[PDB]
Formats: C-alpha cells, structure tokens, sequence
RNA sequence: CGCGACCUCAGAUCAGACGUGGCGACCCGCUGAAUUUAAGCAUAUUAGUCAGCGGAGGAAAAGAAACUAACCAGGAUUCCCUCAGUAACGGCGAGUGAACAGGGAAGAGCCCAGCGCCGAAUCCCCGCCCCGCGGGGCGCGGGACAUGUGGCGUACGGAAGACCCGCUCCCCGGCGCCGCUCGUGGGGGGCCCAAGUCCUUCUGAUCGAGGCCCAGCCCGUGGACGGUGUGAGGCCGGUAGCGGCCCCCGGCGCGCGCCCGGGUCUUCCCGGAGUCGGGUUGCUUGGGAAUGCAGCCCAAAGCGGGUGGUAAACUCCAUCUAAGGCUAAAUACCGGCACGAGACCGAUAGUCAACAAGUACCGUAAGGGAAAGUUGAAAAGAACUUUGAAGAGAGAGUUCAAGAGGGCGUGAAACCGUUAAGAGGUAAACGGGUGGGGUCCGCGCAGUCCGCCCGGAGGAUUCAACCCGGCGGCGGGUCCGGCCGUGUCGGCGGCCCGGCGGAUCUUUCCCGCCCCCGGGGUCGGCGGGGGACCGUCCCCCGGACCGGCGACCGGCCGCCGC
RNA sequence: CGGCUACCCACCCGACCCGUCUUGAAACACGGACCAAGGAGUCUAACACGUGCGCGAGUCGGGGGCUCGCACGAAAGCCGCCGUGGCGCAAUGAAGGUGAAGGCCGGCGCGCUCGCCGGCCGAGGUGGGAUCCCGAGGCCUCUCCAGUCCGCCGAGGGGCACCACCGGCCCGUCUCGCCCGCCGCGCCGGGGAGGUGGAGCACGAGCGCACGUGUUAGGACCCGAAAGAUGGUGAACUAUG
RNA sequence: UAUAGGGGCGAAAGACUAAUCGAACCAUCUAGUAGCUGGUUCCCUCCGAAGUUUCCCUCAGGAUAGCUGGCGCUCUCGCCC
RNA sequence: GAGCCUUGAAGCCUAGGGCGCGGGCCCGGGUGGAGCCGCCGCAGGUGCAGAUCUUGGUGGUAGUAGCAAAUAUUCAAACGAGAACUUUGAAGGCCGAAGUGGAGAAGGGUUCCAUGUGAACAGCAGUUGAACAUGGGUCAGUCGGUCCUGAGAGAUGGGCG
RNA sequence: CGACUCUUAGCGGUGGAUCACUCGGCUCGUGCGUCGAUGAAGAACGCAGCUAGCUGCGAGAAUUAAUGUGAAUUGCAGGACACAUUGAUCAUCGACACUUCGAACGCACUUGCGGCCCCGGGUUCCUCCCGGGGCUACGCCUGUCUGAGCGUCGCUU
C-alpha cells in the first residue's frame, strides 16, 4: 500500500463521515438572515445603538495576549460602586454589569472608572413625562444621530507609549547584562533548598 | 424583467397552472381584445368574452367581415364556438370550428349591470 | 442522487441457476422479479459515482488577481481594435471611452435613453442585439433559458438617480457600478474589450479609486498599479531602430538547396 | 357498650379536569452488535455508532460557575474560524484524539428551601349581585387545603432591623377614535401601457426589408406561458414609496387595581446529606496512580468542602461555593404546509412511480413490486357504393400530409417477403492486384483555355499629358502661436482660505488629571486637541530633451476626386 | 469519353475467430445466436512533485462585518485600530533551557599551545565555472597625419548559479584546564581548546489560487461469495404432546 | 390448541420446521471484505521493459533495489590546438 | 457569426461525389416537420465487441419434437353461411352402489340461471362452455352460529422490567 | 430452363432505437410551525342519472350554508335561464354535518349479550315486553358522599 518518499498519512475517515456532512450552502442565506435580524433590531427595538451595552477595557489572561487589550463583559461591581450608581439602574442606563469580575489592579480600576465617567458624560437620556430629571432642551438636534456602530467608545484603545528622546545613560548599561536572567533563574530554582539548608544549619548547631 | 420573487418564471410551473387553472382563472385567461371604435368609446383594452358577444375573426381559416354571435364557450378546451363559422362532417352534419378567444376581435359586447360595473372598474384603473 | 437504486433488496444466485453473478431482486408474479439489481450496467440501477453534494464548487481567487483582472479588462476596453474585434459597432461612434455629462444619470424615462444611444451611435450595437435574440441551441431551453441575447454596451456610473430605471429594459445593456466593478460584466466569456460608456464622476473617480503609478489608491487600503513588463513595447520600432540594426550580422537570405 | 376528633385507607357510572395513540427529518434518556481494518487474530478500530425501547417542542438540550487560568488575569449557555490532526490514548501496532486562550453572531438575567419579622395579611371551590361588544375575568356571603408551615419582605453579587441625611411622588393589566409603520405591517379577492395596420410566403403566422429629416407607438412594463411556428406590443400575467374596498395584529390618549428606594453608623443572620469523599468493580473518555457515570460496602466536615491535569505526607497561595429550579438569541432540520432557482436528468435517464404507482401481481405472513408518454390545428376518427356473415379490402372523402387511420410523431439494426442485378462442387467471409457488368456523376464528344503588351479595321466617349478652382489625407523645418510628458530648482505660495502617513517632535501651547508646600512649583508622570519637520499631488514664469500614440493653425514639395 | 469508389461477380497469390490467464492459443482452454439502448478509474480530504499566475519576508479573507429592496445578486465590491489566525522568516534538546560574525592593523601583559584597549572591513577561502571587462597585435585602391568607419584575437582580470573540499558559528552529550561578575560571594552563573550527533546558520523564498501525475482513507475502476450481528414473520407441509 | 430459530420437535435419519435445514424466511448493517475469476469504451506520433537482489507466517501477494517514461538544469561545437 | 432555416432544422436511409493516414467530416438525392451548428474559452454521468454483461426485440433449430395413463364410438334429422365435436331420435359401449351416482365440511366467490356475440380465451373447432356483455337469483322461533365449557389463550390484585 | 443458397439496392412487415417536446423527478435556499379524549394517523364500507379506478365526500355523502368573482359544467337527454328577485360554475371556507373499526372506551369482539335514566305507541305500570335519545374503559389530580380498624385519643355505660 505505501509508496516512494512521502509523508506518513493517517486520515480520520474510517468512521462513516458521509452521513454527517455539513456543507455551508446556506452561508449567504445566514448572512442575509443576520443582516435582516440586525436591521429589524435597530428598527423595532430602540434608538439605542447597535451592540447596546458598553464593554470594559480588559487584559487577556496569558503570557501571550496580555500585552494586548480586549472588550470584556461587565464593569466589575467594585468599579461600579466607585462610579457610584445602582446595579439595575446601571443596567437600564446601558452599563453592562458582571458580578464575577474582580479587581486586582488599581490601574484597571481607575481606567474603568474614567471610562464610566466618559460614558456618563456622553449619555443623553429621554424620560417619558416632561418633568426634566437629568435632561434639558433639544440637545444637539436629538444628538445629530440615532444609532451608533460597534461600540460607542471603540473599546480597543491600543495605548501608544512612545518614550522617544532619551540620552544613553550611566552604568545601567553595564549592569543589565545577560547574566541577571540566569542568576534570577538559578535563584528561583534554588530558593527552597537553600532555606532547607539554612534550617538544617540552625538546627544542627 | 421579473422582480417579485413570489411569481414563477418556470416553464413547467406556468404550464401546470395554465392547464390546471380553475374556471374563474380560465375566464381571465380567455380574454379577447376589442375593436378600435369600441375601445375608443369605452376606454378599455380588453374584456373577457361571454355567451352573447358578437365576434369578428381576424386570423385562421376564417378571416374578416364575418361578424357573428358565439354560442358556446368550452373553458375546458379554451375554445369559443361561433354560429356563423361552420364546417361540414363526412355525413353532411355541420359542426363549429374551434377558435381560440385570443384571436378574436369583439365588435359588440353584451350590456349588463355587472358588465357596466366591470367596465367602470377597468376605466377607473386605466385612468 | 442521494437515494439511489438501493431500495431494491437483492442477492446473487451463485454457481447454479446460471443466469449471472449479478444480484437479482427476489419475488414472483411481477416480471421484474429476477431482473438486474443495483449496479452500473443494469436497468434502473445505481449509477457510477453518484454525484454527491460536497463537490468543490466555489473557487477562491486572490484579491490582487481580481483587481489585476479588473484593471486589465478596463485597459483593454480603451483600445478600439480590441472592441471592434469583439464585435461592437464603433463605426460612427465618437472618441473612446465615452464620458457623458452629469445630467445623464438623472434620467427617468427611457425614451431619453434611446435618444441618447441614437445620438451617441451605440444604437447600432443595440440594433445588433435586436437582430440576434434567437432561440437557445440544445436542451437548455427546458430550464428557462431560451434566448441568445448577446451583450452590447455597458454604462458605468455612480449616484444612482433613476439611470437603472432608464436603462433597465434596453436589450444587451449592463447595469454596472464604479464601486462594484464586475469581471463577469466587464469581460464576459473571458474575452476582453467590451464597449463601455462612462460618466464625468465615474471617469474622475477611477483615478481616485486606483491611482497612478506615483500615488497609491486613496479609496482602497493597500493597492497599487502593477509592474509594467515592457514600457515602450513597440516591437516594430525597436527592431527598426538604428541602435538594433547597427549590431546585426548581415541579411542572409540564400537558400542553398539539395544538390543532386 | 355507644358517640366524637385525628391519622392510615377503600368504593362510585360522585362534580370538574388530566395521560394514553400518530409523525418522528432536527433534539433528549437508556443500551448496543457484527461485517470492515489491524493484510492473520483476541486489546484496539468499526462504535459509545447501525438496529431496539422511551419523550416533547418549532426548536430541543445546555445555561449564571463547587469555571478557566497561574500573569499587568478573565467571567452564563450555544454556533463558526483557529487552537489541531496538537497535548494525549493505543499488541505506543492499525489507528483514535480533545481543551484553555484569541477573533466574530448572540446577548438577560434570575428565583426557592434555611435564617428570622408580619395575630395565615395566602390559595382552591360554591351561590347571588357590578359589568361592554365576538367572551370570560376583579369586588359580597360560607365549604375545604394550609401552623407537620400559604404568601410578602430575602439569595451569597451579601441580606434584614433601629436612628441621621437630603430627596423621590407611581406603575402595569382595559376601552372608542385620530395621523402612522422602511418595503412603503399579514395574507386573500378584482383591475391598469403600447401595431393586431400596407406588401409578400404559408393550411395557419408569431416569417420576411421598409412606416418622413427624428427615427411608426409604449417602456420604472423587451421575465415567462398559452395561443394553428420563432411575439414586448393579440391575452390575466411582467415595472411601479401604483391606486379603490373588506378582514386581522401593534405602540398614542378619558374609567377601574396596586405603589418607599439611596448614602453613613450600630445590632443580628449567613445556607441544599446515603450527599461529597474513600475502597472495590463494570462501561466510556484523549484523560494518563483511574475524566465522567453506575452497582456494593464504609460513609462526614464547619478558619469547612471541591478544583489546582503524577499517587502520598507537611506547608503556603489562587479560584469557586456543589448534593434545588427557570430563562429568548446565535445553532439543527432528508418529516410536513406553501414557496423560488438550477453549468442536473430526459421515459432502459431522473424518485419504485411523468400514466387509474406503492397500482396490477406474488408469498400464509413479515414483505417483495412492475411494465406503461406523444394522431391531428381542429375528430374534421373516413358520409356513401361494393365483395365477404364479420374480421378485413377496393373505390370515394376530411386534412399541408393518411407516406398521421384509434398504443396513430419521427421509423434504423437483428429478422422476414417480393422485385431488379450478379454468382454458386473445395462452408461462408477477408487483404493485395486487375478485369467484366450495373447504378450514378461531370462534360460533348475528330469543336472548346485564359490574363497582359504590341503592329492592323470601324465606332462613340471623356478625363488623363500642363495649368487654373477646390476640400480631405501623408511627410518633415522655424518646434514659429499655444496645451502636455521626463528630472531639476523658486514664489513655502493652496501650510491658518491642503490631502495622505511617521513608537521624528514641540513638558516656555490648551483642556481633563495625579504629587508637594483657593494660590504657587514643568517640580516629575497619564489621555485628547493645536502645529514644527520629513516621502507624493495643485498654479506660474525662466530653462535642458523627445516633440515620443498629443494635436490645431501658418508655410513648402510630393498625393486626390470633382 | 473518363471515374477512384462502403454495388455485384470472376481470376492469381496470401490468408485458422475474436477477447484474455499464460513461457506458449486457431486450439480438443474459457465467454460470445444476432441486433438496439445502458455499462466500468469519478468525487471529497490530506501529502509529495512538476508547471502557470499574483504578491513577495512576507502572503492569504476561506470567519464575520459594511452597500438601497433588485432577474443574473447563493454573484461581485470593500474592510486593515477586523491579520485573531494558518505557513514561512531558527534550530537543537527527553527536559530544565539555550540559541547561528567573523576577519585585518597598531599598542599593552614573558605575541607565552595567552587576554585587553583603539580603529577599519565584513557573511570566509581553494579548484572548476555560462557571461562580462582591460587589451599587445594585425586588416581595408598611390603617401606624413587623425577620428566612428571593415574587423577579430594571443594573453590577463572580476567572477552568476551550481558542484567538490577546507575553515568558521548555534544546540545536547564527552575529555582537558584556567579566568571573569555579584540585587549577594552559594553543590551561583558565564566564558576557552578539541572529535562527535542535528531534519541547523553560513543574505532568507515563502504564501495563496489553478492544472497535471502518483499515493493513502473514504462503497474508491465495475460485478461477485461460504460467513457475522440486529429486529420481526411462519406448526395451512412436516415432527411431537 | 401448545412447543419458533442456535430455538422447536425427533421409536434418532442431524431427518422435519411452508418445494430451502449439518442451523428457516423477510428487511437492515451492506454497495460487508477478497492477495481471488471475468471485463474496463476515440485516433495518430515518439520512447519503451521484467519474470532479477534483499526482506516479510513470505511461495497466486507486497515493500526495496534494478530495467522504463516524462519534466528540466549545467555546459560543449560551429574559425599548431 | 446583422449564422442557418416551414421556399424545410434535428433524426434516418443511400449501386451518388469527395476529403483526411486515421479518429471522422462535407455536399447531392429520398421521408420527416421545429429546432440546430461553427470559433474561442469552461465543466462533464463524454466514445463499447466481449464481462455465463442488465433491459427489450428477433433468427437457425422449425412447421421439428409433441397434441398416446384410464376398451368406443356410429347413422339420420334440426338451428345455422360453415359440423369428426352443438342438440334431439336410434344403435353399440363404459362407470356397476368401495361409482364417471345423489348431497355435505374446509376452500372458491358469482363460477348458479336465462338471453345475445363468437376478434380475445378452451393448447384444432364451435352454432358450445366455468369466455365475453346485459339482466336475475340466496326469504328460518323450531338448520347452524349466537349459550356452555374442553386442551389452551388471557386482563385486573401482585411481582418483574 | 427453372427450384434452393449468398451479397447489395427499392418497396413492404413484428421492433420502438435515435431526434424533438414535457402538468415529472432530483438538488439547493427562504417563510411558518400545524394532529388527538371536543375522538389523531390508518383501515373497512357506501355515495354521481348513465360511474370500474384515481380524485372528492360521509345517509345533508361527486358535496350543505356563507363570502368573493360573475353565465357556465359538459360525452350524452334533463334541470334551474331567471339577474328593474337571490346569482350557474369556480375558488376561499370562518358556520353545520362528519357511517363502522381504530389510543377505541360496557365485555371480548361472532354487527352477540347486557345494565341504568327519559320519551312515544304495544294488556295506558315494573314484572328479562318494540322503537328512539343520553350514559356505562383504565390510571390519576382537586373537592364532595359513605364506611374499616384490638392505629392513637377525649366523654360516658
Ligand atoms: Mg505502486
Ligand atoms: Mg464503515
Ligand atoms: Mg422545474
Ligand atoms: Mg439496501
Ligand atoms: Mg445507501
Ligand atoms: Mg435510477
Ligand atoms: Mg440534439
Ligand atoms: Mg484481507
Ligand atoms: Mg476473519
Ligand atoms: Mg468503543
Ligand atoms: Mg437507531
Ligand atoms: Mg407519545
Ligand atoms: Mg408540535
Ligand atoms: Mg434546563
Ligand atoms: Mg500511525
Ligand atoms: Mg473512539
Ligand atoms: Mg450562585
Ligand atoms: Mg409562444
Ligand atoms: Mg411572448
Ligand atoms: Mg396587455
Ligand atoms: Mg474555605
Ligand atoms: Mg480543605
Ligand atoms: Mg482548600
Ligand atoms: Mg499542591
Ligand atoms: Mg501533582
Ligand atoms: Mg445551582
Ligand atoms: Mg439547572
Ligand atoms: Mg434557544
Ligand atoms: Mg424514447
Ligand atoms: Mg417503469
Ligand atoms: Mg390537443
Ligand atoms: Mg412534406
Ligand atoms: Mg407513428
Ligand atoms: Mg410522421
Ligand atoms: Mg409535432
Ligand atoms: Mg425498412
Ligand atoms: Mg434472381
Ligand atoms: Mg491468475
Ligand atoms: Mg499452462
Ligand atoms: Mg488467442
Ligand atoms: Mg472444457
Ligand atoms: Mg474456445
Ligand atoms: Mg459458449
Ligand atoms: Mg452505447
Ligand atoms: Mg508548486
Ligand atoms: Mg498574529
Ligand atoms: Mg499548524
Ligand atoms: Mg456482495
Ligand atoms: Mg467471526
Ligand atoms: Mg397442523
Ligand atoms: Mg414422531
Ligand atoms: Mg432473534
Ligand atoms: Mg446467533
Ligand atoms: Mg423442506
Ligand atoms: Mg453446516
Ligand atoms: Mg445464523
Ligand atoms: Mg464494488
Ligand atoms: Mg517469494
Ligand atoms: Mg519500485
Ligand atoms: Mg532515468
Ligand atoms: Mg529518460
Ligand atoms: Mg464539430
Ligand atoms: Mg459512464
Ligand atoms: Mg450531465
Ligand atoms: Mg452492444
Ligand atoms: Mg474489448
Ligand atoms: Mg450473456
Ligand atoms: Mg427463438
Ligand atoms: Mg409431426
Ligand atoms: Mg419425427
Ligand atoms: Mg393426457
Ligand atoms: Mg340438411
Ligand atoms: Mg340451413
Ligand atoms: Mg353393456
Ligand atoms: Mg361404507
Ligand atoms: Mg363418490
Ligand atoms: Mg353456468
Ligand atoms: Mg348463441
Ligand atoms: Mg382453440
Ligand atoms: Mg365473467
Ligand atoms: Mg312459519
Ligand atoms: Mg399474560
Ligand atoms: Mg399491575
Ligand atoms: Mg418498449
Ligand atoms: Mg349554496
Ligand atoms: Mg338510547
């Protein structure tokens, strides 16, 4: 059965795959369905923007993607309490609320708090009866538009720290050599055994 | 060009609906044009033909100047029969020749209150 | 097929009862009972290679090759010899690619469209399309295609203001947009050089949409014009230039045939 | 002894109401092989599938962590691309085979047992009144359930009780009418543009060139079908934010019923048990010192329990809070009701079935299962005469056609009958070479060649030879009058009355900010805006090159019809 | 009159009935009475090689999104602060991990089988190697003279691709020895000289699409079994109560 | 009327079980697999074998090498050596 | 391709003319009556002499074998175009009461009866029939089922699953 | 000379191949989500003037009523031919009706045998008297009625 110099092949076709063949013949059909679903939502539901609730600045958990940034799920109840609004009142304002998201970083805490301040500044609400809570006159001719597209804030915000102009400096360039990484690696590998030998030296007198 | 996606361009489906259409559809199928003076007088393009309409035939074996009154309308065969149009059999018995009503120019309609309402709707829709 | 002639349960005879080794449907009374079962060589049998639905139908093209083909078709539409060799009647027609005013795109009635084609002499091509609208050759008349309606001029525009209505029922015409350039409409049948009629905004938007060799395309993101292989490509001028004929051996036109 | 109450129960053809069964393409729960591969065959693969059984819905399941991860951490379920044919499993053979990220569609969150507080403030039923249309739902009086625990307040994201603070004044369930709505809300009925004209073929025309210098008419309608053939106009049909009527669904705006949330402090409460887990044994998984499920046994804890992918002990840390429950969206659909399209098939193909097809017929039964389309435009399907008893036939007639005569379009091969030609002891047939005969083809068979030049014979013509008159084309010089192509400077001029991009800048510019002593400190740091500089387009004069497909005028030689 | 020809016949010569298992078929080897229709290397996934095109250290929108509702529109066009992601640009180790630049000149330490400082060049050398460059020389109807003109070459040189060899660098092991630094002076790290194992580096050639061949798994060029499993139907024949 | 398929029943022949019994019939898995028979569809041109080495529970088979075809690339000749 | 045509397309036949080496093709002549082809690209369910090939049709055999298990028919007349066979008269026979007789159960379903036809059926034939077409025919307190249990089959209570 | 046999051609004969056509399949996609105890799917029987099948119906049986359209269905006689009355056919169907078996339901089913309640005639009334109408299956939920205990207890003989 095999042949000349070619790669060893093990295809997973021994199972009766001919019954379960899902071929995307309805891919433009689903595209038209989902276009009509988004358009019918934007017509019938509200003058709320498409992708309605606002998403947080969120760092990805990895040693791979944590340099990048992500639109998360919700605004992490401690952050929402620092912003100072009730939970379901925030949900009806348009704030996405997730009760699971914790806060280890004061930097991300204050970043989401400033994002909430920006969203509260950009918020224009419409109550039913004209008793004017938190509104005024015809603001910006009904705010010049009705429905936004793909997030009100464009929630990526890939921050660009530059640090362009600096002078070459003192003995830090002689001190930050390759040997610091190997010394830190050896210290991390031998952190515990040295403590055990120190305990044994203190014990044996 | 056809733009509404709820109507067929299919030859099999069109022939199926045509040769299996019910009688109230076949009345609309068996419609006949009018003479130029009658369409000038009534402001209408064409009318469905009935039992007591006078007919001048424009095409076929019998052509022109033969204004006669129809007698039968077989909507099963899509054929009207005309009293003037005759053909003898072998045994000397006359029989009416099959004429399709689309090759039929009506010179005199039948006056009825229902046909006046139909003609008024035709004129109002033609505008 | 998807449900073949395997509805018939059948077994083969074997050694005795020596008709064949093909499976045979089993029964009585009915004269089919004993005939050929599923198989390629039998009556009513399963065909060879039942053509399944998961054939590799749709073929992806590189977008650079797509834009390359669009640029090649639009460039070949400018030469008069190519479009006359495709067969459009460009005898009394004025200068190549025709640019009409901005009052054309706001037409409503198609009598103005017919009058415009008669004054721009594309009515000869439209009359050729009228003269050739014959019946389809072959069995393809059954599946709702009974017309050989050959392609004529195509009008390329922007700012649709009723020009699709004015050009909608002209035979052989092609509704085509600047932002959506179709290869299947600009070069039908794999042949280049189709007669096209532009507009002022169209003919000014082409340079914005593709660019020259100096600047990039401003409407597209990362597209440039392709590399031009032979810049001054007049081969007769090159071979009759003095710099080439200075370095030639000699015209050797003797024959030196077979000597008996 | 009898009477009564409660608890366990039985009866009824008690009043009211509910499940059975079918389809089952998609979905859920169980269990469930072997052919095949491994070239042999047991483990393995086939396959946690085929068959079998039980259920419901237009979706089902799942779904708010006893989660992923281990760093600058994320955060319900589902679906797609990647992860990935990878980690891993495997007579480590054949082969099998995930997951976390990450990018997208979708986004909606919640409730209950416990804990206490409310004099059961709660629900089911019966009878009459208040009620409106097409019909059943709130309020009055007594019969039951429930204190072995209804309902409100409560949900692990903390909750509750009492003071202080400035405040908030409210919802969802009806009812007639008025203008709507993105296809101009749902479906159904009925209608709407324009040659049938002159000529000629044809049985018939929808065939054939033309309808005045405005292209004969209509077009938001030239898709398709039927009509005696090949029609945009002859016919319902096709386009149209086209019109007129009826039926239904929705959000505005007069009655009826309910209507204290936020921040600080104090006090109190703070949780699902034969269940997790351990041993052992079967199935399954990629899951290996055992991923999940299940049988038996042992069977808890409260600074507790689970997870942390190598079993175990000690220690530290991260994350979650299981043994209770609901929830639309993205997803699937070969069953069904209508629906539109096709680089598909063409009566031995395509579904078994284009047709009185799951029909005829076969087998006791489970079950098996066909063959079979076409006259013509219209039957106008052959009147009548004649032979035979009729079947059939000869005349006659219809039709363009009986050479279309009731399984009737076209009508080949195998095979048969007749006629014409030829031949026949080595079975017939074949290849090479001729000969004879026959059908047929091209032509006139003692008579068939053309195109040019020149010397001879009559005739009618007008240009050509040279010039005047005329427009159109070729060619090149002054590159003359001026547009433009290639690199170069300049007005930095359109930099504020300009476009593109720069992890190159301007902390003596502005705004929102942090820090130190309402003000001051660039004293240091974050985001956005203004503009300084770098590589290409937009005008100009001054200039080099080709005047190159970039072309007009002025002039010249040499063309050209009239 | 001429005529080859899918017409017929006669004559001379040669000539066993096709297809395939086979070393060997006309075989007393098998299939074939005749004729009409159907009938057998297809499609998907993956790999490898060759070719064609686009871009090119990058490449690719197949996953979604954007356009006004269109018959062809289930097409096509665009995204780019949608490049997440696949392949390639880095390999070697089981792994912890580590990870491809050297050469020349001057001075310094005993130029010491030995390190430092300053400057310069830069992917090394050798033998072949298409091509390309300089050029002695001589050749054009009567003389001194020249420029393009007719017009090649002895010899020399820089050397594409590629081949062969030497040398160098990187990773894991093996042998020998010395030196250097301290966010802490330790069973801490790093460096040198040699011969080995690698699918490496030693100026990269890939990505996407299409076509052709070959292989694999799927019914896999067509037809074929004795057999196995699952679920149902029969004691009207027969066997026994 | 009862016994129904690895079951029934058998004065025992493995006989009978609906013309089939040393394991019935119908349908499905299933187009089960076969190193084994038979077949595999137009023309022209060019090149053109082998029945051998080694290995295999290998001996009617396969792998590898050999024989062969296709696609090219690097060069060399045309002017006493 | 301003392609071909109802003044005749595809298809089929041809002792006709020709081309190409060959796959095949073009023209002429005869039926036919509505669709067809050429070039350039594209995609195939794309070419048959075989496979005890599948379906359908047709020859040699071949007017051949065979219309032979059970003793047997013969004359006249009649309806009828038509008689070895239909009906009647007569004669001779067979079955011979364990029947070739008269009626039943299971099974068949109109086959029972009358009239008319004889292309179709009956292995020749028909004027005949169980063939065909039309019209008729089955009358129950006291015949049987219905009632009863037999071998046995069976649901609830219960158990298993 | 004829008969028989072979090869062509013309014509004729079972044969229906090729060609042409399609009220047919196949594939793909979209829209909606729909059976039954108020009798589902399926089956049996019956129904037309001449009516075997398919199709359509259920003793109101080739359809009834209503709405819309507007002079027919048709092979044949007839029938409504009326429309200054109501109106044939066709489609829609929203109102009535829907034999028997069938989850099938009073029992197993042989269309047999019953048991209650009511109404009409038969001796004007039950007493196993004819016809018609309603009910009479299993399990289970909530509530009502009845009673079983040496299950527990109160009061009394
Ligand atoms: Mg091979
Ligand atoms: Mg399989
Ligand atoms: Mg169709
Ligand atoms: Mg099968
Ligand atoms: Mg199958
Ligand atoms: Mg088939
Ligand atoms: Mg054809
Ligand atoms: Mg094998
Ligand atoms: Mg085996
Ligand atoms: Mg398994
Ligand atoms: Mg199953
Ligand atoms: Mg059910
Ligand atoms: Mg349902
Ligand atoms: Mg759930
Ligand atoms: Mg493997
Ligand atoms: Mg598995
Ligand atoms: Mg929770
Ligand atoms: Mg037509
Ligand atoms: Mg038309
Ligand atoms: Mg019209
Ligand atoms: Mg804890
Ligand atoms: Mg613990
Ligand atoms: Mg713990
Ligand atoms: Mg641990
Ligand atoms: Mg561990
Ligand atoms: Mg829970
Ligand atoms: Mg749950
Ligand atoms: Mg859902
Ligand atoms: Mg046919
Ligand atoms: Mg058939
Ligand atoms: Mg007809
Ligand atoms: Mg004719
Ligand atoms: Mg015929
Ligand atoms: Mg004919
Ligand atoms: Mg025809
Ligand atoms: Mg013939
Ligand atoms: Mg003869
Ligand atoms: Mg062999
Ligand atoms: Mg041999
Ligand atoms: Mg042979
Ligand atoms: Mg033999
Ligand atoms: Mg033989
Ligand atoms: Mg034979
Ligand atoms: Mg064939
Ligand atoms: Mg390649
Ligand atoms: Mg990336
Ligand atoms: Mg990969
Ligand atoms: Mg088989
Ligand atoms: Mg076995
Ligand atoms: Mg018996
Ligand atoms: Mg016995
Ligand atoms: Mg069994
Ligand atoms: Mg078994
Ligand atoms: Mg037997
Ligand atoms: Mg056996
Ligand atoms: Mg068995
Ligand atoms: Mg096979
Ligand atoms: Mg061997
Ligand atoms: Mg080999
Ligand atoms: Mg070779
Ligand atoms: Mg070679
Ligand atoms: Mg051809
Ligand atoms: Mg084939
Ligand atoms: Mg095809
Ligand atoms: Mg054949
Ligand atoms: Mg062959
Ligand atoms: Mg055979
Ligand atoms: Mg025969
Ligand atoms: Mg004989
Ligand atoms: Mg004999
Ligand atoms: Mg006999
Ligand atoms: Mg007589
Ligand atoms: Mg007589
Ligand atoms: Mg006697
Ligand atoms: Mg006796
Ligand atoms: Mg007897
Ligand atoms: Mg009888
Ligand atoms: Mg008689
Ligand atoms: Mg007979
Ligand atoms: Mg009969
Ligand atoms: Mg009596
Ligand atoms: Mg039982
Ligand atoms: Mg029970
Ligand atoms: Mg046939
Ligand atoms: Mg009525
Ligand atoms: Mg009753």
């Amino acid at each position: 059965a095999p042949s000349r110099n070619g790669m060893v092949l093990k295809p997973h076709f021994h199972k009766d795959w001919q019954r379960r063949v899902a071929t995307w013949f309805n891919q433009p059909a689903r595209k038209i369905r989902r276009r009509k679903a988004r358009q019918a939502k934007a017509r019938r539901i509200a003058p709320r923007p498409a992708s309605g609730p606002i998403r947080p600045i969120v760092r990805c958990p990895t040693v791979r993607y944590h340099t990048k940034v992500r639109a998360g799920r919700g605004f992490s109840l401690e952050e929402l309490r620092v912003a100072g609004i009730h939970k379901k009142v925030a949900r009806t304002i348009g704030i996405s609320v997730d009760p699971r998201r914790r806060n280890k970083s004061t930097e991300s805490l204050q970043a989401n708090v400033q994002r909430l301040k920006e969203y509260r500044s950009k918020l224009i609400l419409f109550p039913r009866k004209p008793s004017a809570p938190k509104k005024g006159d015809s603001s910006a001719e009904e705010l010049k538009l009705a429905t936004q597209l793909t997030g009100p804030v464009m929630p990526v915000r890939n921050v660009y720290k530059k640090e362009k102009a600096r002078v070459i400096t003192e003995e830090e360039k002689n001190f930050k050599a390759f040997a610091s990484l190997r010394m830190a690696r050896a210290n991390a590998r031998l952190f515990g055994i040295r403590a055990k030998r120190a305990k044994e030296a203190a014990e044996q007198d | 060009m056809k733009f509404n996606p709820f109507v067929t361009s299919d030859r099999s489906k069109n022939r199926k609906r045509h040769f299996n259409a019910p009688s109230h559809i076949r009345r609309k199928i068996m419609s006949s044009p009018l003479s130029k003076e009658l369409r000038q007088k009534y402001n209408v393009r064409s009318m469905p033909i009935r039992k007591d309409d006078e007919v001048q035939v424009v095409r076929g074996h019998y052509k022109g100047q033969q204004i006669g009154k129809v007698v039968q309308v077989y909507r099963k065969k899509y054929v009207i029969y005309i009293e003037r149009v005759q053909r003898e059999k072998a045994n000397g018995t006359t029989v009416h020749v099959g004429i399709h009503p689309s090759k039929v120019v009506i010179t005199r309609l039948k006056l009825d209150k229902d046909r006046k309402k139909i003609l008024e709707r035709k004129a109002k829709s033609r505008q | 097929s998807e449900l073949a002639g395997h509805q018939t349960s059948a077994e083969s005879w074997g050694t005795g009862r020596a008709v064949a080794r093909i499976p045979r449907v089993r029964g009585g009374g009915t004269h089919r009972s004993g005939q050929g079962a599923f198989g390629n060589m039998c009556r009513g049998g399963r065909m060879f290679a039942p053509t399944k639905t998961w054939r590799r139908w749709h073929r992806r093209v590189n977008t650079t090759q797509k834009r390359y083909a669009i640029c090649s078709a639009l460039a070949a539409s400018a030469l008069p010899a190519l479009v006359m060799s495709k067969g459009h009647r460009i005898e009394e027609v004025p200068e190549l690619p025709l640019v009409v005013e901005d009052k054309v795109e706001g037409y409503k009635k198609t009598k103005e469209a017919v009058l415009l084609l008669k004054k721009l002499k594309a009515w000869n091509d439209i009359k050729k399309v009228y003269a050739s609208q014959r019946m389809r050759a072959g069995k393809g008349k059954m599946r709702n295609r009974r017309r050989i309606q050959r392609r004529g001029p195509c009008i390329i525009y922007n700012e649709d203001n009723g020009i699709i209505k004015a050009f909608r029922n002209i035979p052989g015409i092609t509704l085509l947009n600047v932002s959506k350039l179709n290869i299947l409409k600009l070069a039908p049948g794999g042949h280049v050089g189709r007669f096209c009629i532009w507009t002022e905004s169209a003919f000014r938007k082409l340079d914005e949409l593709y660019g020259t060799w100096r600047k990039a395309a401003s409407l597209k993101s990362n597209y440039n014009l392709p590399m031009h292989k032979m810049i001054n490509t007049d081969l007769s001028r090159i071979l009759k230039s003095p710099e080439i004929q200075r370095a030639l051996r000699a015209p050797r036109k003797k024959i030196h045939r077979r000597v008996l």
